[PDB]
C-alpha cells in the first residue's frame, strides 16, 4: 500500500487511485512502467465492523499528490503528476472510495480539481462475444449502435412481392427514425399508452381541419381502438368516445381502456395534434405503412422469414443477431485481467476518460455530508 | 484416548492423499465445479456460484476458506500446473488480494478436467457429506502424478509436509520408467528427475539435499533466487536486477525487508534499490555504490535476506488412511497401483454399461422385427398393464426381463424409421467389438499397463512444458 | 454564487474575495484537516 | 440541489432497505424464499441444512460472504420476531435474550405453509423476473402473494433519506378488512378499522391507548405505546409481594431489559426490589421481581414501567415502494394496492392457464386424429428412413375423422392457440409440424383400446377448464368473486387468536 | 460483581445440593437450552469463545460471571464447599474442534482453580443422544453404537431364540475378523445372502446428530437435560489433566 | 504422582505436601488465574466458521 512511480516530469507522468481488492493487483501487473504511477488503498477499514478511509492513507495519498494543503500552500510546480485518475469500481461501495477522494480534494485542494488536474478513470460497460468475435464497447449508446448494426449487417427488406429490396444506408436511415422515434414514444408512456401511439404511427393522420369535422374523427378513433383491441394479447379492452367543444366546433377523440379493472380515458386535443411530437410522429407513420404491402420478405444473410409488417421484421433481425453470441455488463474492475483493464481503461490511446468540474467535487461533497449525516 | 483421536483427526484434515495429492477442500471444490458443468470449452463462471455450492453442498463454513482455495490453483506463481482458469483479477505475488469473490470468473482447467476423467464410471469410492444428502468422492480418478507435480504443505503440527512441485514430463517419464521394471533403482529415477521443479524460476544451491530428500523421504534443499549482477558499459559502475526469486516470497516483502536491512545498517553498499517489475517481466533492481562490490553485496543479501531461503522437504501423506512418510519410489508406485485399480474399476463399468446396452438394443430390434405381431397383440388390451402382462436373427447368432417389455413399450415412433435399423445395427456390431475388447483388456495385465503407458504418453505430450528452474551442484 | 462552510456553517461566497474557500477561515480548513488526519471523515452504511 | 448521482444513490439504498407494498418484502428476503423455492425446500417435504439454501442463495442471488442470509433465513423462523413465520425451523434458532443461532452447519429449515402461500402461482408468468448479478439467473421483482405480508408480518428498516416501520397485524382480522374493502370500495378508514383494531405482536404484551394506532391508520404515521403484561402476585402467608412479567413490548431484549433493571437498582434510581431473576423456560416467559418488605409492589412496578422498556413506544411510519418510488400510505392504501396486485396477478395467471390449456388442446387433438389415423402413418412412417422425411409427409397431407364427433360436438371457435395462424387445422379436412413432432415422439405404451377413452375424457375436462377460465376472465366480478374464496382460504388455512390486548386511554 | 442478572439464568430453588448449573456453547445450545429446561431445578450459563488479533478463550466477562456464579472460592485453600452454589454443573458442548477447547478449558479453569470441584464430584458432564431414527410415523432417541446396534438386529430379525443366539455368535465372529475353535465352528457350519435380504427389509431416516444446535428446545430437553431419560458422565481427575495435557500441547 | 507446575515448570508432586496443587507457590497460582481473566490463555486458530465479509 505505497505508490510507485518511473518518469519525474509531472507533465508526462500520471498517478491512478484504485481501490486495493478490486484493482490493486490489476494495475500492478498491467501498468505501463514509464509513465504511470499508481496507489493501492484499502476502501474499508476496520474498526470495532467494516468501514471507512485511512489516516495513514490519507498522509500518503497527500504526499503522492504531492503539491501542498489549502489554498494558500498550493504549489503548480510541485505536483507531481498532472492527471489523477480515480478509477474506483462504481457501485456504491466503490463511489464512496471515489467521493471521499473528491470530498478530500474540494475541501484542501480545490485547485487540483479547478485547474481540471482531476481527471477519472471510464472502463468498458459491456463486452460482446459471438463465436470468433470478442469485443469492447464502453457505453449503452455504442450498444445501441452495435446492436442495429448487427441487426442489419447484411439484411433487406422485400416490400411488395419480390420488388426493389431495400438495404443499405436507405435502411439505416429508415430504422434510426424508428427507433428514435420510439424513444420519442417510450417517453410519452406516462401521458397516453405506447401501444395506441405506435397505432398512432401505423394508423392514418388527422390534421385540425379534420378535427373540424366530426365523422371523420369517430371513423379515425374507431379504426384506432379497433385495430388495438383484435391486436391485443394482455387482454385490454379499447372502447372510444369524441367530446363536444363548445367554441369553433372543434371535436377531439378520446380513447377509453379497461386494462385490469381500470377503465381509463385518454383524450387527444388540438394542441396534441399540432405540438410537433405528433408530428414526427406522423412522419414515420406515412413513410411506413405507405409502405410494407403483403406477401413480403424480410431476410439476413443466408435466412429468410415472410414478414407482416415492420416490427416482426426488426425483432427477427435482432433474433437472428441475438442467436449467436451473448453479453456482459462489467460492473466491477475486478471481473478484467491485466492484459484487459490494459487494453480497455488504462491505454493512453484506447482510454476513455472524464474531467471533473469543481460542481462534479461539490456534488461529491454533497452526497458525503448527505451520507455522514446519516 | 480422545486426544489420540483429535491427533488424528488433524492429520487427516491437514495432509494430502498419495493417489491425488489433495486435501477435502481442493477435492471438493474441484468436484464442486465438475458437478456444476464448470468446463474449460464452456464460458466463464463467477467464483460466488463455485463458492456458493462448495458452501452449501460440501464445505459450509465460510467464503474464507473456500475462495482462497480456488484463488491460489489459479495463479502461476502459486501453482507449477494450474487446476483453476481465472479471469479477471486473481491477485498479485507482491501479496495484492484477489478481486472480490462477486468479480472473479473461473472455470476448470484442461489439466483440471484430465484430473477428473473417468469419474462417472464408479472408478473411485463415494462418501457421505454432512448432510448426507450429497455424495462426494474420498479420491479422485486422476490420470496425473498432480501430487508430485504440484507439491503440498503441512498445516498440522505434529506431522506436517513439505513437498516440492515437479516438472510434468520427467515425472510422467519416471513414471514409464517405473511401469517397466519394477524394483527401480532410486538414483535411476534421478536419471529422469532431476529434482523439483519450481512455478517460479529459480536456481537449486545443493543436489546433496535433493537426493538425500527423495531416498530418505525427508532432506533439506536451497532455494535460489536469479539474480543477475551488471554494470553500465561506459560509466564503469554497476547494477544488480533480481530476475527471478524462490518459491513462496512475496517480492514486496523482500524489498522491504532489503529496505529495512539498509536501514538498519545491516547491509552497506546499496545505493538504490527500486522495483521495476511490470508485465513485459520481473526484474528487482539494486543500484551499487562505487565504495562497494556487487557480488558482495549480492551475497550479502543471498544471506539474511529472502533472495536465498532454505526449502525443507518432507513427504508425509496418506496412505490407506495413515501419514506415512515415502520414497520418490514409494509415491510413483502409489500412484501407478491406484491407476490399476482405476482402469480395472471403470473398464469392469463399461464392460456392464456395454452388457445391458446391448441386451437392450436386442430387445429393440427384436421389436424392430415383431411389429405387427405385437402391434395387434398390444392394441388388444385395454390397459398398457395388462398388454404388457400379455407381453436381425443371424447376426445375434454369428456375433455372439420384463424391463425389456418396458423399455419396448417406451419406444417413440419416430424408432420406427427405416435408418434406425442400421443404426442400432452399427452401434451393436461396434458395442461386440468393444466387449470384446474390453474383456481382451482385463484378461491381459500387460495390455493395460500398456494403455497406461499410452495415456500417460498423451499426458506428457499435451499438458507437459519446459523446465523452469536451474539445478547447479558444486560441492 | 455562495458556498457553505463544511466545518462551521457559514457562508462564503466563492470566488477571490476569500482565500480560503469553501472554508471561512484558514481555521476551520485546518480544523478540517485534522478531522480528515484523525479519521473522523467516516461512512457508515448498514445492512 | 438534489442532483443526478445523488439520486441514484438514494434510489438504490431506499430499494433495498424499503419494502414493494404488495409483497412486503426486501430484496433478500425474496431471494432466500425464492431460492428455497427453486430448491423445493416445501413444507411437508423433510428439513434441509441451513447452509444448503445460503450457499445457493450466495451463489445465485447474494454473492457476498456475508452473515447477512443466514440472518434472514433465521430471523424468519424466529417465532419472537415474526408474527407469521415464514421458515419452519428446527435445531437452536436462537433466543429473545440475544442468543445466536447454531452454526449454519447444524441447523435445518423448510419453507412455512404461508410462505407456499406467498408464492403459490409463481410459475404462471405472474411477475416480471430480473436478471441476477451474472445474468444466469432470474429472480422475481414481487411475488405473487396471497397473503398481505405488509400489514401482517410488518416491515422495519433504515435507510439514507426515510425509514419504514410498520407493525405487523392478525392476519385474520387483516384479511377480514380486504374483504371488507372488496365488497366496499370506497370504504372509509372507521370502516376498516371494524374488522382490525390495531397492530398484533408475535410476543404479546399490551397497548396502551387507540389514539396513537388511529392517527397512523389514517395517516400512516402515529406514535403508539407497547406495555408488558406483567403482574403483581402477593404470598398469602407472609404477604411478601413478588411482581412477574409474563411478556414484553415487541423487539425488545429480555437480557438487556434485565441488566438495565439490575443497573437500576444497583445505581438506586429505582428502589424496593429484593431479587431479580429470570425463571423462562419451556412454560413461556416469566420474569421474576421481589418486592422488599418496605416497598410496595405498584409502585415499583409503574418505576419500572417509568425508567425501562416494560413500557416502550412504537412509532409507526408505513412507507413502502408504490411503483419504483418510495410513499407514505395509510391503511387503504395499502389494502387498496394489495389487492390491485391480487387482480393482476390472477389476470396474469389466468392467461397463462388459458394459453396452457389452448396447446394441450391443439396436440391432444393431434393424437386423437393419430389415434383414429394408425395403420396409414404407421405405415408411412416405416417406409421413411429419415425423421424429417417422415414428418414432412405427415404435414404434406391433411387427413380425415368414436374421434370427430366430440371434437366438432365440443368446439366452440376456440380450443385453438391464440398463435395459431388460419390455414391450419380443421372442411372435415385436417390442415397441418409441432403435431408432427408430438405423433413422432409418441411411446407404444400408448396404443392400447381404453388411452384414447383417458385422452377424450381429459379432452372434455380441458373444455370444461378452458369454460370456466373464459368465464373468469369475462367477467371482473368473477374475478373478484375468486379473489374473496382464495382470501376466505387463506384465513380459513391460518387464523390466529389475537395475541397482543388493546385498552384505550 | 454481585448481580448475575442478565448473564445468568437461575434457578426457583435456593438450596445448592437440589440445584444444578448448567455450562453451555452460547453459539450452540445456550438459547435453546435457556427454553428447554426446568425453571426450578436448573441454572443456565451460556459460553463463548473470542478471536483477537491473529484464538477461542474464556473471556474476562465471563470468568468473572462464571466464578461468581459458581460462588466457591479460587485456590484449592480458598475453596468452600457452604459458598458453593450447585452440586450440580453440566458442561454441555459440542464434540467438535471448538466444543472441545470450551469444555476442555473448562476443566483445566477448574483443574488450576478449582480443583475440589472436580475432585467432591460437583461438576458433570452432559451426554447427548447420537441416533435418531425415524422410520416415518415414529422415532426414537438412541445413545450408543452399544444400544444402536441391539436395536438394530433386534428390529433387523422383525427363526427363533436360537436365530438370536446364531446372529449374535455370527457378529461375535465377525468382531473376530476385524480384530479359534468358534472360527472353526463357523468354518464347518449362503450365509450373508439371507442376512442381506434382512438388512434391505429392515432399512427409515438415520440421522447422526454432530451438534447440540440440530436439536429444538423441547427435544434437547427430553434427550439429555430432564431429569428423567438423561445422561451424563462424572468427570475424574485424569480427565482434568487429560484436558490440561490436551491445553499444554495446544498451548 | 508428580505433574509439572504449569506456570513456571517446577515439578511439584501432588498431595497435602503441596496445598496450592498443582501449583508449587500461591504467587504462581495467582498468576495464572490473573492470565486467566487477562484472557493470556489461547488456543491457536486451526487452518469453525468465518464469514469473510463479517468482521
Ligand atoms: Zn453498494
Ligand atoms: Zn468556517
Ligand atoms: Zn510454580
Amino acid at each position: 500500500k505505497l505508490a510507485d512511480c518511473q518518469e519525474r516530469d509531472p507533465a508526462l507522468s500520471e498517478l491512478y487511485l484504485v481501490e486495493g481488492d478490486s484493482a490493486g493487483g490489476s494495475a500492478k501487473q498491467g501498468r505501463n512502467r514509464k509513465n504511470q504511477a499508481i496507489l493501492p488503498l484499502k476502501g474499508k477499514i476496520l474498526n470495532v465492523y467494516d468501514k471507512m478511509l485511512s489516516s495513514q492513507e490519507v498522509a500518503t495519498l497527500i504526499t503522492a499528490l504531492g503539491c501542498g494543503i489549502g489554498r494558500d500552500e498550493y504549489n503548480p510546480d510541485k505536483l507531481r503528476y498532472h492527471s489523477i485518475i480515480i478509477m474506483t469500481d462504481a457501485d456504491v461501495d466503490g463511489s464512496h472510495i471515489r467521493t471521499l477522494l473528491l470530498t478530500f480534494f474540494y475541501r484542501q485542494m480545490p485547485e487540483i480539481v479547478e485547474r481540471g488536474h482531476v481527471y477519472i478513470a471510464q472502463p468498458p460497460l459491456y463486452k460482446v462475444k459471438k463465436g470468433k468475435q470478442e469485443q469492447y464497447i464502453k457505453d449503452d449508446e455504442a450498444m445501441d449502435q452495435y446492436q442495429i448494426s448487427i441487426a442489419l449487417d447484411g439484411a433487406t427488406l422485400h416490400t411488395n412481392a419480390s420488388a426493389p429490396a431495400l438495404a443499405g444506408e436507405a435502411l439505416e436511415k429508415l430504422v434510426s427514425e424508428y427507433n428514435a422515434t420510439q424513444k420519442m414514444i417510450n417517453r410519452m408512456e406516462r401521458r397516453y399508452p405506447k401501444a395506441m401511439l405506435k397505432e398512432l404511427i401505423y394508423q392514418p393522420t388527422l390534421t385540425e381541419a379534420d378535427l373540424s369535422d366530426e365523422q371523420t374523427v369517430t371513423r379515425w378513433v374507431n379504426a384506432l381502438v379497433s385495430e388495438l383491441n383484435d391486436k391485443e394479447q394482455h387482454g385490454s379492452q379499447w372502447k372510444f368516445d369524441v367530446h363536444t367543444n363548445a367554441e369553433q366546433n372543434l371535436f377531439e377523440p378520446i380513447v377509453r381502456v379497461r386494462t385490469h379493472g381500470v377503465d381509463t380515458d385518454y383524450p387527444l386535443d388540438h394542441e396534441f395534434i399540432t405540438g410537433g411530437e405528433y408530428r414526427r410522429i406522423c412522419t414515420l407513420g406515412e413513410k411506413l405503412r405507405g409502405l410494407l404491402e403483403e406477401d413480403a420478405f424480410i431476410e439476413r444473410g443466408e435466412r429468410r422469414q415472410p414478414v407482416a409488417s415492420f416490427e416482426q421484421a426488426l425483432d427477427w433481425l435482432v433474433k437472428e443477431s441475438r442467436r449467436g453470441l451473448s453479453i456482459q455488463r462489467y460492473k466491477g474492475l475486478g471481473e478484467m485481467n491485466p492484459e484487459q483493464l490494459w487494453e480497455t481503461t488504462m491505454d493512453p490511446e484506447s482510454r476513455r476518460m472524464l474531467r471533473v468540474t469543481v460542481k462534479d467535487a461539490i456534488a461529491a461533497d454533497q452526497l458525503f455530508t448527505t451520507l455522514m449525516g446519516d | 484416548s480422545y486426544l489420540d483421536y483429535a491427533m488424528s483427526v488433524i492429520v487427516g484434515r491437514a495432509l494430502p492423499d498419495v493417489r491425488d495429492g489433495l486435501k477435502p477442500v481442493h477435492r471438493r471444490v474441484l468436484y464442486a465445479m465438475n458437478v456444476l458443468g464448470n468446463d474449460w470449452n464452456k464460458a466463464y463462471k463467477k467464483s460466488a456460484r463455485v463458492v456458493g455450492d462448495v458452501i452449501g453442498k460440501y464445505h459450509p463454513h465460510g467464503d474464507s476458506a473456500v475462495y482462497d482455495t480456488i484463488v491460489r490453483m489459479a495463479q502461476p506463481f502459486s501453482l507449477r500446473y494450474m487446476l483453476v482458469d481465472g479471469q479477471g483479477n486473481f491477485g498479485s505475488i507482491d501479496g495484492d488480494s484477489a478481486a472480490a469473490m462477486r468479480y472473479t470468473e473461473i472455470r476448470l482447467a484442461k489439466i483440471a478436467h484430465e484430473l477428473m476423467a473417468d469419474l462417472e464410471k464408479e472408478t473411485v469410492d463415494f462418501v457421505d457429506n454432512y448432510d448426507g444428502t450429497e455424495k462426494i468422492p474420498d479420491v479422485m480418478p486422476t490420470k496425473i502424478p498432480n501430487l508430485l507435480v504440484n507439491g503440498s504443505s503441512g498445516i498440522a503440527v505434529g506431522m506436517a509436509t513439505n513437498i516440492p512441485p515437479h516438472n510434468l514430463t520427467e515425472v510422467i517419464n519416471g513414471c514409464l520408467a517405473y511401469i517397466d521394471d519394477e524394483d527401480i533403482s532410486i538414483e535411476g529415477l534421478m536419471e529422469h528427475i532431476p529434482g523439483p521443479d519450481f512455478p517460479t524460476a529459480a536456481i537449486i544451491n545443493g543436489r546433496r539435499g535433493i537426493e538425500e530428500a527423495y531416498r530418505t523421504g525427508r532432506g533439506k534443499v536451497y532455494i535460489r533466487a536469479r539474480a543477475e549482477v551488471e554494470v553500465d558499459a561506459k560509466t564503469g559502475r554497476e547494477t544488480i536486477i533480481v530476475h527471478e526469486i524462490p518459491y513462496q516470497v512475496n517480492k514486496a516483502r523482500l524489498i522491504e525487508k532489503i529496505a529495512e536491512l539498509v536501514k538498519e545498517k545491516r547491509v552497506e553498499g546499496i545505493s538504490a534499490l527500486r522495483d521495476e517489475s511490470d508485465k513485459d517481466g520481473m526484474r528487482i533492481v539494486i543500484e551499487v555504490k562505487r565504495d562497494a562490490v556487487g557480488e558482495v553485496v549480492l551475497n550479502n543479501l543471498y544471506s539474511q535476506t529472502q533472495l536465498q531461503v532454505s526449502f525443507g522437504i518432507n513427504m508425509v501423506a496418506l496412505h490407506h488412511g495413515q501419514p506415512k512418510i515415502m520414497n520418490l519410489k514409494d509415491i510413483i508406485a502409489a500412484f501407478v497401483r491406484h491407476r490399476r485399480e482405476v482402469v480395472t474399476r471403470r473398464t469392469i463399468f463399461e464392460l456392464r454399461k456395454a452388457r445391458d446396452r446391448a441386451h437392450i438394443l436386442e430387445a429393440l430390434a427384436v421389436a424392430l422385427a415383431n411389429i405387427d405381431p405385437i402391434i395387434e397383440l398390444i392394441r388388444h388390451a385395454p390397459t398398457p398393464a395388462e398388454a404388457k402382462t400379455a407381453l436381425v436373427a443371424a447376426m445375434l447368432e454369428r456375433a455372439g426381463t420384463e424391463q425389456q417389455a418396458q423399455a419396448i413399450l417406451d419406444l417413440r415412433l419416430q424408432k420406427l424409421t427405416g435408418l434406425e435399423h442400421e443404426k442400432l445395427l452399427d452401434e451393436y456390431k461396434e458395442l461386440l467389438d468393444q466387449i470384446a475388447e474390453l474383456l481382451r483388456i482385463l484378461g491381459s495385465a500387460d495390455r493395460l499397463m500398456e494403455v497406461i503407458r499410452e495415456e500417460l504418453e498423451l499426458v506428457r505430450e499435451q499438458f507437459g512444458d519446459k523446465r523452469r528452474t536451474e539445478i547447479t551442484a558444486n560441492s | 454564487i455562495t458556498v457553505n462552510c463544511p466545518t462551521c456553517g457559514k457562508t462564503v461566497v466563492w470566488g477571490e474575495i476569500s482565500p480560503f474557500r469553501p472554508f471561512c477561515s484558514k481555521r476551520c480548513q485546518l480544523i478540517d484537516l485534522g478531522e480528515w488526519a484523525a479519521e473522523e471523515k467516516r461512512i457508515p452504511s448498514s445492512g
